[PDB]
């Protein structure tokens, strides 16, 4: 049977400067033939590719900073974030590369505590709220050209059947 | 020594169709390193689909894709090759090339990915019985609707920067 991975929690609200802990949990254990344990953590950036940021549950990958760090055995697996910066905010996955196929979790969300206003943006510096803001720029290329897709499927049958005529 | 990984040949296909998708490695030793494809569905699920050992001589798939994708590479092109066949609505996704560091981890650098969409089986069925006239009618009534709709993300992104841009004038 294929390795399920679960994540834990779905989302994980924070303010800059709080400890962040997230788990993941295999449907059996993860220990390659090899004897080593491939479960890495991948962080993801809206409209940007996945990074990787820890390898073989604990090894910190070149350049992440050290407030990361990953531990677990068995089924049990963590990351934690001894002091979150706005940088660290995003998707986090989970993934094992032990038993094929190799599978990746659901996926945990680290956002901001944003209240019911916009006030928690002003105890950020102006370096963290110009890369808040250009951080929309790939999610909105990529809802445009999500949009250029579906007109082009749209407009498929049509030019179909305009040729078969 | 600036590590570049281009996705391209995405697009759109009918069910049963085929894609072949390529990416471009620079900056690094290709021939040294196994590569993989890592798709991401609508929903944001992650799934491995392929990789390949650094020499091409041993490649590995899950049985989602096994029989239907091919994974190839050319070490003297320094490209990296998916060759997509009988392809079904599950597979549309975003298609992410991908270094590994054989023995240690698996997915190193990533490429910023290519978009393959899989058509609906249908809406043909209601079409093929219209006139010429209608036909072309509807294509040209269609442009109009996509370029709204692209003003309308951009409305509404224009409405996600405002407060942002608010607290940076507030300092």
């Amino acid at each position: 049977m294929d390795v399920l991975m679960t994540q834990t929690p779905l989302s994980l609200p924070v303010s800059l400067g709080d400890q962040a802990s997230i788990s993941c949990r295999s449907s059996q254990s993860i220990v390659h033939s090899n004897g080593n344990t491939y479960l890495e953590w991948y962080l993801q950036k809206p409209g940007q590719s996945p990074k990787l940021l820890i390898y073989k549950v604990s090894n910190r990958f070149s350049g992440v900073p050290d407030r990361f760090s990953g531990s677990g055995s068995g089924t049990d697996f963590t990351l934690k974030i001894s002091r979150v910066e706005a940088e660290d905010l995003g998707v986090y996955y989970c993934f094992q590369g032990s038993h094929v196929p190799w599978t990746f979790g659901g996926g945990t969300k680290l956002e901001i505590k944003r209240g019911s206003d916009y006030e928690f943006l002003k105890s950020w510096t102006v370096e963290d709220l110009q890369k808040r803001l250009l951080a929309l720029d790939p999610m909105m290329e990529q809802e445009i050209e999500e949009i250029r897709q579906k007109y082009q499927c749209k407009r498929q049958p049509i030019l179909d059947a305009i040729e078969a005529k | 020594m600036e590590v570049q990984l281009v996705e391209s040949g995405g697009g759109l296909v009918k069910p049963g169709g085929s894609l072949k998708l390529s990416c471009a490695a620079s900056g690094f030793t290709f021939s040294s390193y196994a590569m993989s494809w890592v798709r991401q569905t609508p929903e944001k699920r992650l799934e491995w689909v392929a990789t390949i050992s650094s020499g091409g001589s041993y490649t590995y798939y899950p049985d989602s894709v096994k029989g239907r994708f091919t994974i190839s590479r050319d070490n003297a092109k320094n490209t990296l090759y998916l060759q997509m066949s009988s392809l079904r609505s599950e597979d549309t996704a975003m298609y992410y090339c991908a270094s590994a560091y054989d023995g240690s981890y698996y997915f190193d650098y990533w490429g910023q990915g290519t978009t393959v969409t899989v058509c609906s089986g249908s809406d043909y069925e209601f079409l093929k019985s219209w006139t010429v006239e209608d036909l072309q009618k509807r294509l040209l009534a269609l442009d109009p609707m996509m370029e709204q709709e692209i003003e309308e993300i951009r409305q509404k992104y224009q409405s996600k920067r405002q407060p942002i841009l608010d607290a940076i004038e507030a300092k």
